[PDB]
């Protein structure tokens, strides 16, 4: 439904889909682009929080972490830049957009989270 | 679910020339890295054991509680994995699902429903037939299991809570 509809189209973007109704908003889908960008296999990304706490590390700004979390808690669309760690442990500045997605009954069923390395173009 | 029923078809008729049978399996054999170093004898043995399942949108591949006796490869289409009435995964072309313990365990009982979102084609192989092959091709058994990573493990229940149940259980303490 709303999940299938979103998967198209990749648009050359890197994204995950988090379940909006479940605590920590677990990822139920990540595309090749996200897996390439993050360095993680699709199987290990599955059920991680779509706020991407699994990629936080020493240099990640904890104030930004809290604002990202608040975006999910309030079902808001916001964008952030956040320093996170690829699987190979290299710290990368990511531009991250979070968009709550609503079904026909206007209930938030998922979060569409899109990612890019800021030094890419 | 469709598994275990007449909806599961043999990929190869038993009198089909062996090399044509291997060709019929290419969407898995030539794409999934776990099959990389198989001898011809090994590919032929696997090809004759593989089955295919074709599902319509809404069809269930497995219901929670049903026995899981096969490794399942998605070759076309998309499916949702549902546990406790929530989507916990979306599977697509290239994904593999089944029992994480497929190698040593006879059976797993599924903890989730697996439901087609679109028309879907799966290539599936029973783990007892797979194990017979791997017990013969000993070197292949090492490289196969090394590179066979499940996108979803139907044996394990995911521990999660719904945001609304936490909210109520907050309000009531």
């Amino acid at each position: 439904t709303f999940l299938e509809n979103i998967v198209r189209r990749s648009n050359d973007t890197n994204f995950v889909l988090g379940n909006a109704q479940i605590v920590d908003w677990p990822i139920v889908y990540s595309n090749d682009g996200f897996c390439k960008l993050s360095g993680y296999h699709r199987a290990e990304v599955m059920q991680k929080s779509s706020a991407c706490s699994f990629m936080y590390g020493e240099l990640t700004d904890k104030d930004t972490v809290e604002k990202v979390r608040q975006t999910f808690e309030n079902y808001e669309m916001n964008s952030f830049e956040i320093l996170m760690y690829k699987k190979n442990r290299t710290p990368v500045w990511f531009f991250v957009k979070i968009a709550p997605i609503r079904n026909e009954q206007d209930k938030v069923v998922l979060f569409l989270c899109t990612f890019s390395d800021i030094t890419a173009f | 679910g469709a598994m275990g029923t007449e909806k599961v078809l043999q990929i190869c008729p038993k009198d089909m020339r062996a090399d044509i049978c291997v060709h019929l399996n290419r969407k898995v054999f030539k794409e999934h890295p776990a099959f990389r170093l198989a001898s011809d004898g090994c590919l032929r043995a696997l090809a004759m054991e593989f089955q295919t399942v074709h599902c319509a949108p809404g069809d269930l591949i497995y219901h929670a509680g049903e026995s899981v006796d096969s490794l399942c490869f998605v070759v076309s289409g998309s499916l949702e994995v549902i546990q406790d009435d929530e989507v916990v995964a979306i599977l697509g072309k290239g994904d593999v699902f089944g029992d994480v313990f497929w190698k040593e365990a006879t059976l797993a009982q599924s903890c989730a429903n697996v439901r087609a979102l679109t028309y879907c084609d799966l290539h599936v192989i029973k783990r007892d037939a797979l194990q017979k092959v791997l017990e013969f091709y000993t070197a292949f058994s090492h490289s196969f299991s090394r590179n066979l990573i499940l996108t979803y493990n139907l044996r394990k229940r995911i521990v999660f809570r719904k945001i609304s149940d936490v909210k109520r259980e907050e309000e009531e303490r």
